[PDB]
């Protein structure tokens, strides 16, 4: 229904981690912007904030850049290190950290904030005259006084079964079956036939009514009791439908969640 | 921008900086495990250090640097010996006391209970028998007169009024307080907050007292808390609770490697209650100060209603030359035959002429 | 139509209207969980308010629109100090007795324990002390004292003649009663309805007088209710059970942003039980006054029977000037040695002769 690898993705982003939103991930990753694509965070991130390289410095060894110098893909950011990917390499207390971006000097006030993503004409910094063309996120670094536009530009992120239900919410049926009867009647039969594959669920869905917005699981009904029984075998031990056994792990589950959605967001623990 | 607090390590390795209130805090800034291990540091250690906002979906800034540990550069926090492994040792620097609101209470004490550095003390009395106000008394003669060390106070279970007349009364040292309308949690947590921040204090070298308020109402809340124990001791005292209070006292010591954990704190006693006098009497063995004040005294009005035969310190002679240490002597021996309040009232009458080196001139 | 009563939030969002009997009635009104989050309404604020019959299918009367909470316009409520958020401090505003059919209980009290808003009191008595007619007396000199302080008169678990005494007697000051046929869970139920209603008042910056027979009494219910904590303090009082009365007793408090809480609640002992005697000695720590009378006295028909050398408040220079101080100072420097019925006698012959402040001329 979801147009899903529904075998391997599905599990891939319930289970491991992706990155999926619709909007706009306009900005470039070597193929134009994603539309419903997910994505590794690993890209996303490295999209995140243009190109940082940053590179050690060896100790007492001044490194061959300057501080808000222009350092290109693979030019010595020091004697021994070699920058990645273009950008300006800035300095670091002790490394070089070329972070892919245009660079804007300011002599006056900044415009853009370090964090916020300019397109191509928008002002930087100094007024009109310090002004981003590039799209991506900005620093403002007073260091050298610049304002670098990375071309990371705005990009969210979404992950897990929230955004499966969303997704789901997000459909609306209709448009996927006119879609689907194009598909079938034009089309030849390798892609229409799975077309109708699926369009046959959307026929039983929209002829049937209810929404698949509760198609997945969140208010889980709990058995009545003595359907799954404890009978008092003999002397104190107990004899326990197994749903039971599998009842109090899923409580335990859920409580640890809550606890630490209220404690703390390690989100590596948190998946 | 910047951030400041006590280090908080979770059990998850990561840690959160908090404020005076020694409670989670909206404020309270993130800091990664891997930092920890960089710095080797440790809950109570106080970070400051430049952080930024919180990104989307975080709830609490991330120190993005760590600046000083424990108002010093970070380097020395990898390089020091443990708190821990300090070497225990008695007293063996007096501090003498004077406050000049009440000189008499203070000399008192000088001329009964003496205090050195590292010392681990306790002052023992029923209620309303000047305890608290001489601890008041205790805190601004430490507040003149070791003006260097690190001062803190700490209420636990007791009342708000203290509280406020405290923080107006200590001038700005740091207080950590929790009345008795909070849960006992709350007083064993903030407790243990403190508690760590003084041994990472003292770890580097530096001097602290501990003045606590109400060190059988903190026993309570172990008790309260320890989760069984199974066996009741007699009174109603949970035999595994008191180990941690044992623990928190015992940590008061002499440092041989520099700086030193003193803590003084109040004690009730003919309360009706076993279990008060269950507590001082296992304090006892662990503390090296005793300071009695009789309720009768009070009675009187004759202040300070201190106990002068039961009181005493442990190893004088450590903290007192020997012309001092023979003028208490000589002291105790014309004062051991007098009662209570009859020695208390003449003691202060011939208190009130003069200094007490005049005194005993 | 306009109906009345006393907010008691569900746990489910929606609240009741009560009445006085502080219970479920049959006519309470209630009240969506909606118009509680609007005008942040809390338990045992006072709402007042038009209503509609219940639909077809509702049991209970709705409150179609809110007019007055607490008696006043619901905006403030939108935006106030909470209760728990107000400053404690000691009770600056002293509250002279009198009451004209016995005047002498009144003034004995003046020269024992004077009284200020926000009092933490208590007055201590064996069965048949003239504790109970002691408050019948304080609760006639308030309601000609101090009028404008809201005087409720909660009876928990005594005699049903005293409360239609009291009744009559308190000439229309809020009686809220619970006899000992009710089971201690009514008589607990009352005791939060009543006490948030108070701390309702007062978070609007008013002075509420609560006068308590049988503090004792509530303890106890409490502990029958305390479902186990499981070990047994000494004496059979449960552990957790007098957290609660504790922070009933300690919600009393001076508030330096307007309005006080003053309760003064009756003790039992000399009972013979080690429950009562243990549940004074916990709430003496946390009360500002004491005030005892003694069997003895009561035997011989000697009213008041108070006993003066054990009683008194606590920071007394903030509810009497100089010259009264150094009195009561003098009057029980004179009394202290005495015995505690004569001392009595010869003080009711000095009081009997003129009142309190020619007595000192
Ligand atoms: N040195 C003193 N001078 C004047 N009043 C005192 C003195 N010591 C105690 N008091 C009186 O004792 C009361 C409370 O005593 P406190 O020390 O708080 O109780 P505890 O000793 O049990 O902690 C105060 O109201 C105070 O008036
Ligand atoms: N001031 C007084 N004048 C006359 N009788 C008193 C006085 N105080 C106590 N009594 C007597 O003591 C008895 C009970 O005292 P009271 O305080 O009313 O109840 P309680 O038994 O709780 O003390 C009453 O029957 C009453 O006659
Ligand atoms: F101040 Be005492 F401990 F009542
Ligand atoms: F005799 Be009393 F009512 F306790
Ligand atoms: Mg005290
Ligand atoms: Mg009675």
């Amino acid at each position: 229904l979801l147009d899903l690898s529904a075998t391997e993705l599905e599990q891939v982003l319930y289970f491991s981690k992706y990155i999926v939103l619709d909007p706009k991930g306009a900005i470039l990753n070597g193929v134009p912007v994603e539309k419903r694509q997910l994505l590794t965070d690993e890209e996303y991130r490295e999209l995140r904030y243009g190109k940082q390289e940053t590179y050690p410095l060896p100790p007492g060894v001044d490194a061959l850049v300057k501080d808000g110098e222009e350092v290109v893909k693979g030019q010595e950011l020091a004697p021994g290190v070699v920058s990645r990917l273009d950008g300006v390499a800035l300095y670091r207390f002790a490394s070089i950290l070329v972070v892919k971006a245009r660079v804007y000097p300011f002599e006056d006030d900044v415009e853009v904030s370090t964090g916020d993503r300019v397109a191509p004409g928008d002002v930087l910094a100094d007024g009109g005259k310090v002004k981003s063309d590039v799209y991506g996120r900005v620093e403002v670094d007073l260091v050298r006084n610049v304002v670098r536009v990375v071309e990371s530009y705005d990009i969210d992120a979404r992950m897990g079964a929230e955004a499966i239900q969303q997704l789901l919410k997000e459909l609306d049926l209709e448009a996927l079956e006119k879609e689907l009867l194009e598909e079938m009647k034009h089309p030849s039969r390798a892609r229409r036939a799975k077309a109708r594959k699926r369009l046959e669920v959307v026929r039983a869905f929209l002829d049937s009514g209810n929404r698949p917005e509760w198609m997945i699981l969140e208010a889980v009904p709990v058995l009545p009791p003595d359907l799954r029984p404890m009978v008092q075998v003999d002397g104190g031990r107990f004899a326990t439908s197994d749903l039971n056994d599998l009842y109090r792990r899923l409580i335990n589950r859920n409580n640890r969640l809550k606890k630490l959605l209220a404690q703390g967001a390690p989100e590596i623990i948190i998946r | 921008r910047l951030v400041k607090g006590y280090l908080e390590i979770s059990q998850d390795g990561y840690g959160f900086l908090t404020e005076n209130l020694h409670n989670l805090e909206s404020r309270v800034a993130i800091v990664s495990a891997g930092l920890i291990k960089q710095y080797a540091l440790r809950a109570g250690d106080y970070v400051v250090g430049q952080a930024r906002p919180p990104r989307e979906n975080e709830r609490y800034a991330t120190l993005l640097k760590v600046e000083a540990v424990n108002n010093l550069d970070p380097e020395a926090a990898k390089n020091r010996p443990r708190f821990d492994e300090l070497t225990p040792q008695f007293p063996d620097r007096q501090i003498r006391l004077e406050t000049t609101p009440d000189e008499l209470s203070t000399r008192v004490i000088d001329l009964l209970a003496p205090i050195g550095r590292g010392q681990r003390g306790l002052i023992v009395a029923p209620p309303k028998a000047g305890k608290t106000t001489l601890l008041k008394k205790i805190a601004n003669a430490v507040l003149k007169n070791e003006p260097d060390i690190k001062v803190i106070v700490l209420l636990i279970d007791e009342r708000p009024e203290e509280v406020t007349d405290f923080r107006e009364s200590v001038q700005g040292a740091e207080v950590i307080a929790s009345t008795f309308d909070e849960p006992p949690q709350n007083h064993i947590r903030v407790a243990e907050f403190v508690h760590e921040r003084a041994k990472r204090i003292v770890e580097e070298g530096g001097h602290v007292m501990i003045l606590l308020d109400s060190i059988t109402r903190l026993a309570r809340a172990n008790n309260l808390v320890t989760p069984p124990t199974g066996r009741t001791l007699s009174g109603g005292l949970d035999s595994a609770a008191l180990y941690f209070p044992k623990r928190f006292l015992g940590a008061a010591r002499n440092i041989r490697g520099g700086g030193s954990l003193t803590i003084l704190a109040t004690a009730l006693v003919e309360t009706g209650s076993r279990m008060d006098d269950v507590i001082f009497e296992e304090f006892k063995g662990t503390g090296n100060m005793e300071l009695h004040l009789s309720r009768r005294l009070e009675e009187r009005r004759i202040f300070p209603a201190i106990d002068i035969l039961k009181s005493g310190t442990r190893r004088e002679e450590l903290l007192l030359g020997e012309e001092v240490t023979h003028k208490m002597w000589l002291l105790r021996k014309v004062l051991a035959d007098m009662d209570p309040a009859e020695a208390m009232e003449m003691l202060l009458a011939r208190l009130a002429r003069t200094k007490n080196n005049k005194e005993f001139l």
